[PDB]
RNA sequence: AGUCCCUCCCGCUCGGGAGGGAGGCACUCUGGGGGGACUGCCGGCGAUAAGCCGGAGGAAGGGGCGGGCGACGGUAGGUCAGUAUGCCCCGAAACCCCCGGGCUACACGCGCGCUACAAUGGGCGGGACAAUGGGACCCGACCCCGAAAGGGGAAGGGAAUCCCCUAAACCCGCCCUCAGUUCGGAUCGCGGGCUGCAACUCGCCCGCGUGAAGCUGGAAUCCCUAGUACCCGCGUGUCAUCAUCGCGC
């Protein structure tokens, strides 16, 4: 049984393979457990820790993460994550669990870059030029 | 295990010292007064960093390969400090680069695919795969969680 | 060895607090990069600390500064790599380089030249803008 | 094969397009791949609205989207002289091209 | 004397040249006068239920 | 450097930063109790997310506050210490990773050298750092006076966590002590109560000024 | 992403990884048509209406979030130097072309910005992650030459096929330890290149050499309510060369 499972976060876009084996996690084929930096690696390791040691043992995932950032990545492969081991399990208490701890990891983040405008444009939408007055 | 599993940088260091050894990978008699890249401000502090430099271009090959002098030296490149202007990106020099990759060359670890670039050959896999095996087995000691990997 | 805490290397006295990477700097003429240069042709490592230099080290870098260029020295790495007068490659360290410098200013002067008047006047050489900024009264 | 790349102004003259040629392929009994949609181009060009200096600087975006779509047939005798035979309306462009 | 908590039970509305300080009605959890009632100025956003450390609950704000 | 295990550590347990635990921290103010959150948290990044709702920041965890108060550049209209912190281009903003390792290296040597919880020992600065009473201008009638007003428990928060920021920034402003070394000395002297910390110190000013314009 | 074949590598291959072919579109993606969010439901306030506050569900709760569209008029506000145009004027001159110079001058006052006044750092080696857009006398992978700038040949691309294009901030390891300093990079000397018919007035780049104020700024004053502000770089418009700029990412 393979199931797929996506994420995204800004420009970030992760697909998640899981299936079963021993707990071997891989993010573009580097394992999670040399993950740098640390913010990133705990935002990765975070669902796994909820979900538990017996489950986390007995799967094995492989997310391919483009576009975005070193934390945008690392946040749409913790949502595909969170939604392959939802979907795998099919336990409704680890989904409100996960709900309540934050209901980011199953439902994605919508915010995006809001288009940028005239009067000092490339530095915001609302960033404008010092007026002299005089 | 394979590069994948093993930090760039860890396995990077032991493959510069690995390199040592082999001697057709040898400093051009430039390399003492010369700079890596116009956006550098100072000239390295290592007096080995040529064995540095080559083990970062063979393991570059080995990664993204097949790769050419131009993609190699925007990878090498970086931001300069331009003074009153504002910071902006630089490539780096090809000499240095040219003649890293003419050395593997010479040593075997790399072939020259024509219109594409350079690859590894099985010769410098192994080798890369030996030294990153033997990181591997000395980080899994420290760290439980890569025994099953 | 001995550890003297100043040592004269080219008529100047040199910190030994300091790597001789830096210490070397102090004499006009010799900066960061050079150093390394000279240092390394010398054969002596960069980051060791100044005062452990001994007199025949020290003589070393007399002559390779005297003659930097036969000794190794890339040729594209000197003061002045085409000399006016003797059209070899010369590097020149304080009084030296400061001499030269004023040779060449007094001879844009001399011959009138356009930079030769802006020296005279001190006003920007190169073509700058002098409209807002270059306030010094 | 025939490879044929379709692109116009005009949504609709595109669609129109496209259908007239599924249905020859259809009516001919010629198995064909569906209309491909290209990334649609924008032109867009950003001008000063005042023709003077004075005033605050205001700017209008001005855009031209082109869409293309891309169809792929195997080539037969009727079937390419009915394409051929196609109306190719004013706003959009055509090309044809054997493999 | 370390302070007197004393919870809101009522908001008047606002007040102040900028219209930053909320009155509000408060009981005395705990003191000499525990259980009164009395109308105090609070700055800061302020709900229901808040507990707020009076240093003396002497003085009673004025009406709006 | 740092230990290798250090480098890559793998948590396994859900505690703040994997490190610490929150369930023995004890906050005695009841009017702070409800507003400083102690959840099970592993990593205190949220993302924002709060700043849409009102009294949305009531549920962020107190680390997740101090990292972003100690994200600034420390002064830009306001004196500091009788001096600005314009940090350009060398500040914090938008480094939430620098400082998260910061936080880190805080919490760890105040852990060394006290003995006790990190985050306990926060907590005690916060309550310790939050003023009670405060002063503004109302107008009653045709002219303006100098009030005497209450704070609530946010603002009691934000108060705190800004003037502790302020002092840490202060402390490590152009001297040897570094950011993190400054960061848990000021915490720890809140604690202690001892006047030098900018956050007591500014506390017992608002105190006394509130207090006289009574 | 699953499945078959070939090749290679590792702990000697149980197991794991990489690439190429067949094959698939399963996920991402592109782009056409649709659904969904409607105070629709619950509690309260208001008067039973207009409506307002909170709550459940939900991706999106109250104009869903950001933009385009600027009313009758005024401002004798700006534009005849973008084009059109009344009147006045030159009409062989104020018309039309060629070289050279100026718009780039510099005791000084002002606006908006860049770099900085350091450890919330500078330098050195190594390790990561984007998007928007453009390409015919054009973009140019790839190989050889050079220390850098740069020079020679040249695949592919009128474009989801090739290229511009392996960004920086960030993370690791080492040196510096509070100092006008390994901070700061103005100002000049020498030498090597590029564009261009032409580089001195008056271009940009590169190596070495020197190292000017500046150690946080009075009165006063500016922008910003959420992926917004702040920091960090990149695309394009101007272009034979030149971006501390505008518009965007």
């Amino acid at each position: 049984r393979i199931i797929q499972t996506t994420g995204k976060r800004k420009t970030a876009i992760a697909r998640a393979v899981i299936r079963e084996g021993k707990g071997r996690v891989r993010i573009n084929g580097k394992p999670v457990e040399i993950i740098e930096p640390e913010i990133a690696r705990f935002t990765i390791l975070e669902p796994l820790i909820l979900a538990g040691e017996e489950i986390w043992n007995s799967v094995d995932i492989d997310v391919k993460v483009e576009g975005g950032g070193f934390m945008g990545q690392a946040e749409a492969a913790r949502m595909a994550i969170a939604r392959a081991l939802v979907e795998w399990t099919g336990d409704m208490s680890l989904k409100e669990k996960f709900m309540k701890y934050d209901r980011t990891m199953l439902v994605g983040d919508p915010r995006r870059t809001e288009p940028h405008k005239p009067n000092r444009s490339t530095k915001g939408p609302r960033a404008k030029r010092q007026k002299s007055y005089r | 295990a394979t590069v994948y599993d093993v930090p760039g940088d860890l396995l990077v260091e032991r493959v510069a010292q690995r390199l040592k050894e082999i001697p057709e990978i040898k400093p051009p008699e430039w390399a003492p007064f010369v700079k890596t890249g116009r956006h550098k401000e100072r000239l390295p502090e290592q007096e080995d960093w040529w064995y540095y430099r080559v083990a970062s271009i063979l393991r570059r090959v080995y990664l993204d390969g097949p790769v050419g002098i131009e993609r190699l030296r925007t990878y090498y490149g970086g931001r300069k400090n331009r003074g009153h202007a504002p910071e902006k990106f630089y490539k780096a020099g090809g000499s240095i680069i040219r003649k890293a990759l003419q050395q593997l060359e010479a040593a075997g670890f790399v072939e020259k695919v024509p219109g594409k670039g350079r690859v590894i050959t099985p010769k410098g896999r192994s080798f890369l795969d030996k030294i990153a095996t033997e990181l591997k087995k000395e980080l899994e000691e420290i760290i439980p969680e890569l025994k099953k990997y | 060895a001995n550890f003297r805490h100043i040592v004269r290397v080219a008529g100047v006295d040199l910190d030994g607090n300091k790597q001789l990477r830096w210490a070397l700097t102090a004499i006009k003429g010799i900066g960061i990069n050079f150093a390394t240069m000279v240092c390394r042709v010398a054969g002596l490592d960069p980051f060791m600390k100044a005062g452990y230099l001994t007199d025949e080290q020290v003589k070393k870098i007399e002559e390779i500064l005297a003659d930097p260029v036969a000794h190794g020295i890339p040729r594209w790495a000197v003061n002045r790599p085409k000399d006016y007068e003797t059209g070899r490659d010369l590097h020149l360290i304080t009084a030296k380089l400061d001499m030269a410098i004023r040779e060449d200013i007094m001879r844009l002067r001399r011959i009138r030249a356009y930079r030769g008047i802006r020296h005279e006047l001190g006003l920007p050489v190169r073509g700058q803008r002098t409209r807002s900024n270059f306030r010094r009264g | 094969k025939a490879r044929i790349k379709i692109a116009s102004t005009n949504v609709r003259s595109l669609d129109e397009v496209a259908n007239q040629i599924k249905q020859i392929a259809e009516r001919t009994g010629v198995r064909m791949s569906g209309p491909i949609p290209l990334p649609t181009k924008r032109i867009r060009i950003t001008t000063r609205k005042s023709p003077d200096g004075e005033g605050s600087a205001t700017f209008d975006r001005w855009e031209l989207r082109v869409h293309k779509r891309l169809i792929d047939i195997e080539a037969d005798e009727r079937a390419m002289r009915q394409i051929m035979r196609i109306r190719v309306p004013e706003d959009v462009t055509i090309e044809i091209e054997l493999i | 004397d370390e302070g007197y908590p004393a919870e809101v039970i009522e908001i008047i509305g606002r007040t102040g040249t900028t219209g930053d300080v909320t009155q509000v009605k408060v009981r005395i959890l705990e003191g000499r006068d525990k259980g009164r009632v009395i109308r105090r100025n609070v700055r800061g956003p302020v709900r229901i239920g808040d507990i707020l450390i009076l240093r003396e609950t002497e003085r009673e704000a004025r009406e709006i | 450097a740092k230990p290798l295990n250090e480098r890559f550590f793998i948590p396994h347990e859900i505690k703040v930063m994997g490190r610490w635990s929150t369930e023995d921290v004890e906050v005695r103010d009841p009017s702070l109790k409800p507003y400083i959150n102690l959840e099970p948290r592993l990593l205190p990044h949220t993302h924002g997310r709060h700043a849409k709702k009102h009294f949305g920041k009531a549920n962020v965890h107190i680390v997740e506050r101090l990292i972003n108060k100690i994200m600034r550049s420390g002064g830009s209209h306001y004196k500091v210490a009788g001096h600005f912190m314009r940090r350009e281009h060398r500040s914090l903003n938008s480094k939430k990773v620098k400082a998260y390792e910061v936080v880190k290296e805080a919490f760890k040597i105040i852990e060394q050298r006290t003995g006790k919880n990190p985050i306990q020992v926060l907590v005690w600065a916060i309550e310790n750092a939050a003023p009670r009473e405060d002063t503004t201008s109302v107008m009653f009638g045709g002219i303006r006076y100098h009030v005497a007003v209450d704070i609530s428990p946010m603002r009691r928060l934000d108060v705190a966590l800004r003037n502790i920021a302020l002092g840490a920034s202060a402390k490590c402003y152009r001297n040897k002590m570094s950011f993190a070394e400054a960061l848990a000395e000021e915490i720890i002297l809140a604690a202690n109560k001892d006047p030098k910390s900018y956050a007591y110190s500014k506390k017992l000013e608002i105190e006394r000024i509130a207090e006289s314009s009574r």
